[PDB]
């Protein structure tokens, strides 16, 4: 029974998905978010061997002692809506606020966040999920740990080989075949959105807001970013998907070497 | 004075 096993606190969010509140299980003091998704807006439906939504699959399938992705700890069905209890980092600060507070991320706070980063989104793909909206809004920062977690699989599928011709993730950090064609492929189409996260990171904003830009081909710096990091961008905002590097090509990229761990990047530049 | 906002994800 939810209302027995869980106290709620503050609502932390609320929009399109539904809402969520900050909450502590009773049988431990763990803490919890607390994810309401309303039935009516749930437009993807898997199969547990149940009816659920497609975000409660991919969920269960990333679901691990690997900190890198947000974990699912429970979830219950209610006449007209879901309930997700998931686990919740203390203290924690979504990118978004972090980077409209800190703005333009020093380049060696942005190589440790973006690993933490493609080390998610890989392990995502590895249990056979691709995430679909990689944005700054969708990524917590443990402030003490200074560990990221990949949270929001709700425009998630499962991962294929063959184009997607749907999209519900976030419209600025999809990709130029999209909004040309309303086809991509998932990798291709992740690494245009960890370009966009990086820029972000470095520049302190995204790069494109409207859909001209996005096709248009042209990534103009409007921060000092070195040219190794600026390379790297516009390698994952390559305009043809085939051209964008893989995981392992970013990884490898010299810009993303002698990554600090989580712990040196809190003690450097979390704890305040 | 360039203004960052959130992006809906739909
Ligand atoms: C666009 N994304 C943002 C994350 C989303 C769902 C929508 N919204 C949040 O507000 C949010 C979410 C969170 C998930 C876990 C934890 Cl620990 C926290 Cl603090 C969360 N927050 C603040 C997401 C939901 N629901
Ligand atoms: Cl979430």
């Amino acid at each position: 029974p939810l209302e027995s096993q869980y106290q709620v606190g503050p609502l932390l969010g609320s929009g399109g998905f539904g809402s969520v509140y900050s909450g502590i299980r009773v049988s431990d003091n763990l803490p919890v978010a607390i994810k309401h998704v309303e039935k009516d807006r749930i437009s993807d439906w898997g199969e547990l061997p149940t009816r659920v939504p497609m975000e409660v699959v991919l969920l269960k399938k990333v679901s691990s002692g690997f900190s890198g992705v947000i974990r699912l700890l429970d979830w219950f069905e209610r006449p007209d809506s879901f309930v997700l209890i998931l686990e919740r980092p203390e203290p924690v600060q979504d990118l978004f606020d972090f980077i409209t507070e800190r703005g333009a991320l020093q380049e060696e706070l942005a190589r440790s966040f973006f690993w933490q980063v493609l080390e998610a989104v890989r392990h995502c793909h590895n249990c056979g999920v691709l995430h679909r909206d990689i944005k700054d809004e969708n990524i917590l920062i443990d402030l003490n740990r200074g560990e990221l977690k990949l949270i929001d699989f709700g425009s998630g599928a499962l991962l294929k080989d063959t184009v997607y011709t749907d999209f519900d993730g976030t419209r600025v950090y999809s990709p130029p075949e999209w909004i040309r064609y309303h086809r991509y492929h998932g990798r291709s189409a992740a690494v245009w959105s960890l370009g966009i996260l990086l820029y972000d990171m470095v520049c302190g904003d995204i790069p494109f807001e409207h859909d001209e830009e996005i096709i248009g081909g042209q990534v103009f710096f409007r921060q000092r970013v070195s040219s190794e990091c600026q390379h790297l961008i516009r390698w994952c905002l390559a305009l043809r998907p085939s051209d964008r590097p893989t995981f392992e090509e970013i990884q490898n990229h010299p810009w993303m070497q002698d990554v600090l761990l989580p712990q040196e990047t809190a003690e450097i530049h979390l704890h305040s | 004075a360039r203004k960052r906002r959130r992006h809906p994800s739909g």
